[PDB]
């Protein structure tokens, strides 16, 4: 259905298996309906809370597709707001969990020069 | 033929890092190392063939094809911390040390930053598993990042089933006698 769904399945891990608890199923549920409405942005703060405790969106050992679908819509919207930041170094501290998640997956899916996000450290 | 890693079940700090390194090598290069258990309080916590000192380094350097990523110098930094700092059962000292890690992990999924773990991640997770003081500090996440990280590696059976292997093994040691 898009470019990045391809390069994810070019990778050993799609692949599998999971899996899925009563908990985990309902999680990737609300994160797909969020995308359906179009209201990613006004849920960044949730995503960040979720990403604070869990390494990946649905508490899995490796990224699921959800971790890519969301990342596709998230990446631009984040890097836009890092431009328009006045402090940023707030933004950073305010959204450090979405930031380490991006940094992981953008290298996992070999995003171009582009595209890619600064990422200081 | 393999090496013999012998680890001790009555040891005050149980050599989980070493058990976990052995299991990785075995997972990729079968029969490289034989694991042996010994319940006995007058016995080193770990033994690789003959060596008792520096056992983790020995395993890690030997199978350098499996242990390659991460700047050597830097894996040394965090193996040190792990071995001499995350074992100590003294909440005042720990907290400081866990903070160092928790800051290191801010914009990271793994300690040294890669797309997959390194020896550093092994040395540390092991240390924290042996030291049961750290159980409560997680489980209830004083250091959010550290709790997220540790929780991840837990899901990998090479890490999170390391305990059962030990429990099972010691069960068999009592059978083979008795």
């Amino acid at each position: 259905m898009s470019d990045l769904v391809t390069k994810f399945e070019s990778l050993i891990i799609s692949k599998y298996p999971v899996s899925f608890t009563k908990e985990q199923s309902a999680q990737a549920a609300q994160w797909e309906s969020v995308l359906k409405s179009g209201q990613i942005q006004p849920h960044l703060d949730q995503l960040n809370l979720v990403l604070r405790d869990n390494t990946f969106i649905v508490s899995t050992l490796y990224p699921t597709s959800t971790d890519v679908h969301v990342f596709e819509v998230a990446l631009p919207l984040i890097k836009d707001l890092v431009a328009s930041s006045k402090d940023v170094k707030s933004t950073y501290t305010t959204y450090r969990h979405i930031l380490r998640w991006i940094d992981y997956m953008q290298n996992l899916l070999e995003v171009s020069s582009t595209d890619k996000l600064e990422i200081n450290h | 033929m393999p090496s013999t890693l012998t680890i001790n079940g009555k040891a005050p700090i149980v050599a989980y890092a070493e058990l976990i390194a052995a299991r990785i090598v075995n997972a990729l290069a079968p029969n490289s190392i034989a694991i042996k258990l010994v319940d006995d309080k007058k016995a080193p916590a770990a033994k690789l063939d003959d060596a008792t000192e520096d056992v983790f380094n020995k395993i890690t350097s030997k199978f350098a094809a499996i242990f390659d990523n991460g700047d050597k110098e830097q894996v040394a930094k965090w193996v040190n911390l792990a071995q001499k700092e995350l074992v100590i059962k003294n909440f005042a000292k720990l907290s400081q040390s866990l903070e160092t890690l928790d800051s290191q992990l801010n914009l990271r999924t793994f300690i040294l930053g890669g797309l997959k773990y390194s020896a550093a991640d092994v040395a540390c997770w092991g240390a924290l598993r042996s030291n049961g003081m750290c159980g409560s500090i997680i489980k209830n996440k004083v250091d959010v990042n550290v709790s997220r990280w540790y929780t991840l590696l837990e899901m990998d059976p090479i890490f999170g089933e390391a305990h059962d292997f030990l429990s099972k093994s010691l069960l068999e040691l009592k059978k083979s006698a008795n």
